[PDB]
RNA sequence: UGAAAUACCACCCUGGCGCGGCUGGGGGCCUAACCCUCGGAUGGGGGGACAGCGCUUGGCGGGCAGUUUGACUGGGGCGGUCGCCUCCUAAAAGGUAACGGAGGCGCCCAAAGGUCCCCUCAGGCGGGACGGAAAUCCGCCGGAGAGCGCAAGGGUAGAAGGGGGCCUGACUGCGAGGCCUGCAAGCCGAGCAGGGGCGAAAGCCGGGCCUAGUGAACCGGUGGUCCCGUGUGGAAGGGCCAU
RNA sequence: GUGGAGCCUGGGAGUGAGGGCGCGAGCGAUAACGUCCGCGUCCGAGCGCGGGAACAACCGAGACCGCCAGCUAAGGCCCCC
RNA sequence: GCUGGGGCUAGGAGUGAAAAGCUAACCGAGCCCGGAGAUAGCUGGUUCUCCCCGAAAUGACUUUAGGGUCAGCCUCAGGCG
RNA sequence: GUAGGGAAACCGAGUCCGAACAGGGCGCAGCGGCCGCAAAGUCCGCGGCCGUGGACCCGAAACCGGGC
RNA sequence: UGGUUCGUGGAGCCAUGGGGGAAUCUGGGCGGACCACCGCCUAAGGCUAAGUACUCCGGGUGACCGAUAGCGCACCAGUAC
RNA sequence: GGGGGGAACCUGGGGAACUGAAACAUCUCAGUACCCAGAGGAGAGGAAAGAGAAAUCGACUCCCUGAGUAGCGGCGAGCGA
């Protein structure tokens, strides 16, 4: 039967214009007093996942 | 970070609001952290005091 | 006269008493629900509003049920080990294994941080009350063998070491370009803007001489924000920022 | 330097038990067809061919098919040969 | 005490002067049908021909270690030159 | 499929973070002589591989239900 | 407690085992806690074709089988054993 | 009038486990297998105390779609209007 939406990847991660697959940075839900602000700032943006990676996600998103 | 040595936050005295964390000991300072820092709602430098985490 | 001032009329406090409603407990009795029993049964006898049984509360509970009970390993068990830092092994880029050889981390500092100004060690010899191998003082020699919170290594006085002054950049908003790299992480970073600190200034400042001092998600807390709000306005509860 | 070279995008894998030898070390006993790394090589997949008496990995050499032709490699040239 | 006939007790259940004994010739949980083609990261097996290329037994991580994900290495198509 | 960016309100060849008119992330643009050629995209056929099913085939020891 | 996409979630709705317990239209249920506003609907009685499912049975037809195939059985088969 | 029977289909009352989650308990397999009661050529459902945002629609059943959407979920595996 027809392919399900793996919903763990639908609400960690998005598929850009181009076929990009962008997500949250790692590493700032707490523990967070002894990081820098430089880590702090860097850490709430968006970044590009490594194709190989993002050619697995793609594939559990069908209808996207 | 230990029982003596905490963590804590520093809120800005006009606005209110916690703009940092950071950490002292409490033996060696037991008096509140008072430190101008900038703070981003007001946009300028403000005494920030330190407050429980 | 005090703050208030009187006789009498209320209403209400105070705290208690006697009646009463309404129950909350307890003690005693009763009989009729309910239970037991009796050649007799629309009855008599016994128990009795308990016990049994229904719903619900917490508790004890291998009698039973489903399972869990790590890996590495000169076989397995037993013992040891599991992440991170330093040195060697490592064959002069990088990287490189063994239950190979040695150590250390799971902290700390409100200054042990920023900046400005100043200062220079250990050690050896001689000399000086108590005062010594070694306390403090003076001279001469002494490039770094001292110091740098803590392992080790690198680095270092033309300071990263010692002292003082003013301070909070132990910034907010970002980030060219790179190191490293399977991912995810980890790391370095000029410069631009906001508002600052020190300095006459050039400038420096996004913690600490550096390399350990750490933990992805999920779930939840707290402070903001005022973005969503299930017909509508709110609210409930979410999201976003910070922890 | 034109090579079954290299690079970019994408489709399909298989492999993640290696082993011997040479050199460089650690471990072991300056032991092991021992073990664990590094550089290389061959076997693996060339148990096809010549030599080494026989013999995956030593030496020689990379088998498209055929020939009762010639030259060589290592190794050999008294006989088995 | 032994024995005939007639009866009752069974599967997490019986029965047992106790051996986990016996419950229809294998009982630490009977047999039959069914769920059912359970599941098996294990072992075995996998069928015509010819042509070209042609690996790996490593690294990281893994209740992981004879299994995997990614990378490395092979192969095909398009492109670059 | 023809629009993306943002958690969203929303805005839109832009948008998000931001005080920014700063910087960055994710985005935005045919060949020939009106024509032919080609193409986004989409539809169908064919083929490789993937997902869900027992999913290449055979094989347990077992677990459960209902009966004997 | 169950049903629903809803596994306690902000948890309404529909169903109900236990306890309490109404009203007759100005009565009552619903629009996802709740309150207001605005709408929708009329619970606690019952029945109702057709369109849908299946294939013991009859027929029609196959890029379905052809006696190890096709039903377990082409034949005296749910038989012999 | 009832009783019993009928391949499969249907409704109601009860209701597993292997398995999947690469262990496992919530979760899944699944209200499936299966037992039982009842129905009939069908059964169930059915004429709004409906939907839910349309100032709207207008019983029920069935197919296509909406849609693997909205959501649910040790927010895992998966489940799924
Ligand atoms: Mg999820
Ligand atoms: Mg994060
Ligand atoms: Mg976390
Ligand atoms: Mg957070
Ligand atoms: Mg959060
Ligand atoms: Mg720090
Ligand atoms: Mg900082
Ligand atoms: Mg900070
Ligand atoms: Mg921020
Ligand atoms: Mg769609
Ligand atoms: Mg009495
Ligand atoms: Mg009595
Ligand atoms: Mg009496
Ligand atoms: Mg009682
Ligand atoms: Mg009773
Ligand atoms: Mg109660
Ligand atoms: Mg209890
Ligand atoms: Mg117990
Ligand atoms: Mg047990
Ligand atoms: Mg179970
Ligand atoms: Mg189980
Ligand atoms: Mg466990
Ligand atoms: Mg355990
Ligand atoms: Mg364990
Ligand atoms: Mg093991
Ligand atoms: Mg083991
Ligand atoms: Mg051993
Ligand atoms: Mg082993
Ligand atoms: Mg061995
Ligand atoms: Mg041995
Ligand atoms: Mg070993
Ligand atoms: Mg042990
Ligand atoms: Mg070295
Ligand atoms: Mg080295
Ligand atoms: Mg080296
Ligand atoms: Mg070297
Ligand atoms: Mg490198
Ligand atoms: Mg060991
Ligand atoms: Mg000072
Ligand atoms: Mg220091
Ligand atoms: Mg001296
Ligand atoms: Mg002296
Ligand atoms: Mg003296
Ligand atoms: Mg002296
Ligand atoms: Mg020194
Ligand atoms: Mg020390
Ligand atoms: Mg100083
Ligand atoms: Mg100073
Ligand atoms: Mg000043
Ligand atoms: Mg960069
Ligand atoms: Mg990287
Ligand atoms: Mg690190
Ligand atoms: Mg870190
Ligand atoms: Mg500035
Ligand atoms: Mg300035
Ligand atoms: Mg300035
Ligand atoms: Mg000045
Ligand atoms: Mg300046
Ligand atoms: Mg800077
Ligand atoms: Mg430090
Ligand atoms: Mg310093
Ligand atoms: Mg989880
Ligand atoms: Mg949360
Ligand atoms: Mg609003
Ligand atoms: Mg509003
Ligand atoms: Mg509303
Ligand atoms: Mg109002
Ligand atoms: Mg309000
Ligand atoms: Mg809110
Ligand atoms: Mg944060
Ligand atoms: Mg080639
Ligand atoms: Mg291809
Ligand atoms: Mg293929
Ligand atoms: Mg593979
Ligand atoms: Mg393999
Ligand atoms: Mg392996
Ligand atoms: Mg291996
Ligand atoms: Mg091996
Ligand atoms: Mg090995
Ligand atoms: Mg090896
Ligand atoms: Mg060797
Ligand atoms: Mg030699
Ligand atoms: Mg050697
Ligand atoms: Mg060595
Ligand atoms: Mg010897
Ligand atoms: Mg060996
Ligand atoms: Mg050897
Ligand atoms: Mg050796
Ligand atoms: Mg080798
Ligand atoms: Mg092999
Ligand atoms: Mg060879
Ligand atoms: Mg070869
Ligand atoms: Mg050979
Ligand atoms: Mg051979
Ligand atoms: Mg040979
Ligand atoms: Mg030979
Ligand atoms: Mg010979
Ligand atoms: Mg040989
Ligand atoms: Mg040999
Ligand atoms: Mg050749
Ligand atoms: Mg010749
Ligand atoms: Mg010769
Ligand atoms: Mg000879
Ligand atoms: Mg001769
Ligand atoms: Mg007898
Ligand atoms: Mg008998
Ligand atoms: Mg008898
Ligand atoms: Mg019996
Ligand atoms: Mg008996
Ligand atoms: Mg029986
Ligand atoms: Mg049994
Ligand atoms: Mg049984
Ligand atoms: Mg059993
Ligand atoms: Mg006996
Ligand atoms: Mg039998
Ligand atoms: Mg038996
Ligand atoms: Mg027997
Ligand atoms: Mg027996
Ligand atoms: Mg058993
Ligand atoms: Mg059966
Ligand atoms: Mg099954
Ligand atoms: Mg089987
Ligand atoms: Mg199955
Ligand atoms: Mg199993
Ligand atoms: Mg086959
Ligand atoms: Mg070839
Ligand atoms: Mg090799
Ligand atoms: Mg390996
Ligand atoms: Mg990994
Ligand atoms: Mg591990
Ligand atoms: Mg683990
Ligand atoms: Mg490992
Ligand atoms: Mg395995
Ligand atoms: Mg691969
Ligand atoms: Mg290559
Ligand atoms: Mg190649
Ligand atoms: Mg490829
Ligand atoms: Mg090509
Ligand atoms: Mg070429
Ligand atoms: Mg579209
Ligand atoms: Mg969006
Ligand atoms: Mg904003
Ligand atoms: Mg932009
Ligand atoms: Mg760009
Ligand atoms: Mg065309
Ligand atoms: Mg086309
Ligand atoms: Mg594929
Ligand atoms: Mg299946
Ligand atoms: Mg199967
Ligand atoms: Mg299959
Ligand atoms: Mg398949
Ligand atoms: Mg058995
Ligand atoms: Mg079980
Ligand atoms: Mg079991
Ligand atoms: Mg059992
Ligand atoms: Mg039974
Ligand atoms: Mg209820
Ligand atoms: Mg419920
Ligand atoms: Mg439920
Ligand atoms: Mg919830
Ligand atoms: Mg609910
Ligand atoms: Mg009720
Ligand atoms: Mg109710
Ligand atoms: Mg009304
Ligand atoms: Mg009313
Ligand atoms: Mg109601
Ligand atoms: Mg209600
Ligand atoms: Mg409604
Ligand atoms: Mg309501
Ligand atoms: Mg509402
Ligand atoms: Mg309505
Ligand atoms: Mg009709
Ligand atoms: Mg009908
Ligand atoms: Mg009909
Ligand atoms: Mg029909
Ligand atoms: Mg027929
Ligand atoms: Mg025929
Ligand atoms: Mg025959
Ligand atoms: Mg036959
Ligand atoms: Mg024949
Ligand atoms: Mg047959
Ligand atoms: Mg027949
Ligand atoms: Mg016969
Ligand atoms: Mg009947
Ligand atoms: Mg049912
Ligand atoms: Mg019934
Ligand atoms: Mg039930
Ligand atoms: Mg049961
Ligand atoms: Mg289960
Ligand atoms: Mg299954
Ligand atoms: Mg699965
Ligand atoms: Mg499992
Ligand atoms: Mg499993
Ligand atoms: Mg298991
Ligand atoms: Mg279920
Ligand atoms: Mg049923
Ligand atoms: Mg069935
Ligand atoms: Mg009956
Ligand atoms: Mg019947
Ligand atoms: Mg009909
Ligand atoms: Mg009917
Ligand atoms: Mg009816
Ligand atoms: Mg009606
Ligand atoms: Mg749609
Ligand atoms: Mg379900
Ligand atoms: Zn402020």
């Amino acid at each position: 039967p027809k392919m399900k939406t793996h919903k763990g990847a639908k609400k960690r991660v998005k598929i850009t214009a181009s076929g990009k697959v962008v997500a949250m940075k790692t590493g700032k839900r707490h523990l967070n007093w002894q990081k820098s602000g430089k880590e702090i700032r860097q850490k709430g943006r968006k970044f590009v996942l490594a194709k190989p990676e993002a050619e697995r996600i793609k594939l559990l998103l069908p209808y996207e | 970070a230990s029982e003596v040595r905490i963590k804590l936050l520093l809120e800005c005295t006009e606005c209110k609001r916690r703009n940092y964390a950071t950490e002292k000991n409490k033996r060696n300072t037991p008096n509140k952290l008072e430190l101008r820092k900038y703070c981003p709602w007001c946009r300028k430098h403000t005494v920030h005091r330190e407050v429980k985490i």
